[PDB]
This record gives structure tokens, C-alpha cells and sequence, in this order.
């Protein structure tokens, strides 16, 4: 039983978004979870409320497609949305709600220190902050090629302010290092990309 | 009031086994099927089987069976369930699952939840970590302002503290939350920004504190040559 349904959807507070769930037996069950947090029975036999489940949430279903409705988004629906049937459960919606003005990312990259270069290692870190919505993709270039390779990205975390900040960490050796006259760390926010680069000393 | 409530997260080596339990209160354990779902960080929950709890019967998915083991004390109202040879394909929150207070013909979907047993296999050992400066340059330094920080590399477990002299310097200090490598072991940065001017007459030590490995280090980060 494969259940399919959109990665991501997005809303502004106070209006409707609707999640799709496309498979056989679907929306049999809707969940959503919040991080650290069981998930929450909200939807069950296509459109029915358990006791506790808000009036906003309603289900539908079209031939074989499953719909979940929030209707006046607020900042408490922004979580994950799974539907499921019977054992199998579908890959999950992250559903984004726009609680803040659009915020492009501030990117700081920091070639690998003398320090570690003497212990036979090299680390660049590309440090993303101060960005909205929680999302970037992270590319790396050696020159003008790609690598994905020894690449470590965080997951975006809120900061104080409310925005948010995410990390990735490009492992190489020292001579992959220094056989290269830079390296680029391109982070994608919203379609539209920042670049920084660091060269050896 | 219906609830299901499990035994705390567990650390576990790459081989071991693990027995999560759930206890259920509110309602008649015997009378409903305890079912166990798993969920890998960031993943979709996985079914892992339901068990019985009226004459211990159990069924298993498939690419469990030989390997999971759930059981019942229904004297306690407490279902256990026991996964063996563990790799880190089997880290995730594991939770316990039932149906109780539906108006449900099917027995699916489950509308009561335990709060989730993290389980987490990993071959990393308790190691302080090694810390990088992070130099200041011409191209961190921007409109007067210069960005400085230390990589504090390949620690386990969290957490670390980060400090600037001995937390004299906190404004415009940002501690990024840290990467968990394939190796197991975790990686952070720290930044600071503090006035470019400032250079060279300030000195800017970052001071890093590993309670669980007991290590502290104390390193400065001053311009490079
Ligand atoms: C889910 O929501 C979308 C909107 O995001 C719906 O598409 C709209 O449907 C109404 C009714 O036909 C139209 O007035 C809009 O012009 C549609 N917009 C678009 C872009 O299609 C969709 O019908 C909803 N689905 C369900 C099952 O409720």
C-alpha cells in the first residue's frame, strides 16, 4: 500500500491549505505531529473528527484521492501531516505557516584552520543564519564542479530572533585542499541563491 | 483518562538489544491491540507489528519477524516490545499505539499514543572534543564588523557550552547547533562578530566545556599571518 502525498505546502495565517493523499484505502487516517510529539489522531474515515480535534480540520475524498482541509490557518497548524491506511502511512507533508516577512539567508564560510591542517585534516564550515521560511538546500564547488562527498548539512533550528539557522560541514583532506584554488558554499533560499567562496593561504 | 506511557530513551552499541516499555491506563488493556510504530528521524512511521494483549498472540511486518519479540504483563497493564541485533538503521522514537475511544469498525487508525521511546544505536564512545580556531579575515570582515569563531570537532555525547572569555564577550555571539556525522560523533561551530578595528588590540579566547567526556578547553582565535 503506497500512499503518496505532497512534500510541502505552505499558507498565511487565517486562510485555507488542503493536503492531497493519493493511494488505495487513503484517508482512512490523518495524523498530524508536531516535533518531539506523538502524532495526533485529527481525521479518521475520511471525515470524521475524534473528540478533541478542532472544528478547522476536515477531511474529503475525491476517486482515489483523500483531502485534509485546515481552514483558519493559525501558527499551532504548522507540523507534519501523515495520512495513512490501515498498517502503511504516507511520507509525510510539512505544511509551512507564514508567520513572518521573507527573510533571505547571511552565509559566513570559514576555510579549514592552520591548526587543523597541521593534524592532517580539513574542515570548511559554512555557517546559514537569519533566514525565513526554515529551508535551504546547501551545494558545494571545488573550482567549478560539484561535490557531494564528505558533506554534512544540519536540519534548520529557530533562533532567538525567530528566524532560523542551519550549518553544513565539507570534510577534505588536506591536499584535496590545497589542489584546488577555491571552494564555493551555494545556499538556495526560496529559488534564489547566495554564494561564498574561500581560497588556500 | 486514556494514556499509554513508555520507559525512558536508550543508548544502545551497534548488536544489542533493546525492550521499550508502555504502560496503559484509562481504559481495559486486554480488550484492544497494541500496536508499535517507529519513526526514524525526519522519516515516515513504520508499522512494526501488534500485539494481543488478551492471549499474547502477536503479528510482526515482515522485515521484523525473527527479530522482534512483544509481550505482555497484563497484570501491570504494561506491553513490552524487544528488538534484537541492533544496527543504525534501527535508531528512531518507537512508539506504542492503540485504538480505544473511536467510533471505528477497523481497529485502524490509532487515536492513542504513547509519548515515544528514543532509541538510538550508535558505536561512538564518550570522546571530549578537539577545538579549531576560526580566523578572522578580509573576507568574514564586513562594514567594520569581523566574524570570528571556533570548530569544536567530533565530540560525544551532546552537549557542549560555548563561551567568549569566559562569558565577558555574549553580545553578537551565535552557537550553531551541532552536525551528527556518519562517524557518530557531533561537530558545532560558534561565531562571534565584534568590531574590526578591534583586532588586535582585543583578545578573544572561545572556551568550550564537554561535562559528559569532563574535558575543558580554552583556545584563542586571532588573525591569521
Ligand atoms: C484544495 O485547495 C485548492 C486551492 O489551493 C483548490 O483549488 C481551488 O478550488 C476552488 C474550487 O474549484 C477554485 O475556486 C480555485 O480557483 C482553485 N484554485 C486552484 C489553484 O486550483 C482545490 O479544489 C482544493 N481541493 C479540495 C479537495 O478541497
Amino acid at each position: 500500500s503506497a500512499l503518496t502525498q505532497p512534500r510541502s505546502v505552505s499558507g498565511s495565517p487565517g486562510q485555507s491549505v488542503n493536503i492531497s493523499c493519493t493511494g488505495a484505502y487513503s484517508g482512512l487516517g490523518w495524523y498530524q505531529q508536531h516535533p518531539g510529539r506523538a502524532p495526533k489522531l485529527i481525521i479518521y474515515e475520511v471525515n470524521r473528527r475524534p473528540s478533541g480535534v478542532s472544528d478547522r480540520f476536515s477531511g474529503s475524498k475525491s476517486g482515489n484521492t483523500a483531502s485534509l482541509t485546515i481552514s483558519g490557518l493559525r501558527t499551532e497548524d504548522e507540523a507534519d501531516y501523515f495520512c495513512s491506511a490501515f498498517e502503511y502511512f504516507g511520507e509525510g507533508t510539512k505544511l509551512t505557516v507564514l508567520s513572518q516577512p521573507k527573510a533571505a539567508p547571511s552565509v559566513t564560510l570559514f576555510p579549514p584552520s592552520s591548526e587543523e591542517l597541521q593534524a592532517n585534516k580539513a574542515t570548511l564550515v559554512c555557517l546559514i543564519s537569519d533566514f525565513y521560511p526554515g529551508a535551504v538546500t546547501v551545494a558545494w564547488k571545488a573550482d567549478s564542479s560539484p561535490v557531494k562527498a564528505g558533506v554534512e548539512t544540519t536540519t534548520p533550528s529557530k533562533q532567538s530572533n525567530n528566524k532560523y539557522a542551519a550549518s553544513s560541514y565539507l570534510s577534505l583532506t588536506p591536499e584535496q585542499w590545497k589542489s584546488h584554488k577555491s571552494y564555493s558554499c551555494q545556499v538556495t533560499h526560496e529559488g534564489s541563491t547566495v554564494e561564498k567562496t574561500v581560497a588556500p593561504t | 483518562q486514556v494514556q499509554l506511557v513508555q520507559s525512558r530513551a536508550e543508548v544502545k552499541k551497534p548488536g544489542a538489544s533493546v525492550k521499550v516499555s508502555c504502560e496503559a491506563s484509562g481504559y481495559n488493556f486486554v480488550d484492544h491491540y497494541i500496536h508499535w510504530v517507529r519513526q526514524a528521524p525526519g522519516q515516515r512511521p513504520q508499522w512494526v507489528g501488534w500485539m494481543n494483549p488478551r492471549g499474547g498472540g502477536v503479528n510482526y511486518a515482515q522485515r521484523f519477524q525473527g527479530r522482534v519479540t512483544m509481550t505482555r504483563d497484563t497484570s501491570i497493564d504494561t506491553a513490552y516490545m524487544q528488538l534484537n541485533r541492533l544496527t543504525s538503521g534501527d535508531t528512531a522514537v518507537y512508539y506504542c499505539a492503540t485504538q480505544v475511544k473511536l467510533d471505528s469498525s477497523a481497529g485502524y487508525p490509532f487515536d492513542i499514543w504513547g509519548q515515544g521511546t528514543m532509541v538510538t544505536v550508535s558505536s561512538a564512545s564518550t570522546k571530549g572534543p578537539s577545538v579549531f580556531p576560526l580566523a578572522p579575515s578580509s573576507k568574514s570582515t564586513s562594514g567594520g564588523t569581523a566574524a570570528l569563531g571556533c570548530l569544536v570537532k567530533d565530540y560525544f555525547p551532546e552537549p557542549v557550552t560555548v563561551s567568549w572569555n569566559s562569558g565577558a564577550l555574549t553580545s553578537g555571539v551565535h552557537t550553531f547547533p551541532a552536525v551528527l556525522q556518519s562517524s557518530g560523533l557531533y561537530s558545532l561551530s560558534s561565531v562571534v562578530t565584534v568590531p574590526s578595528s578591534s583586532l588586535g588590540t582585543q583578545t578573544y579566547i572561545c572556551n568550550v566545556n564537554h561535562k559528559p567526556s569532563n574535558t575543558k578547553v580554552d583556545k584563542k582565535v586571532e588573525p591569521k599571518s
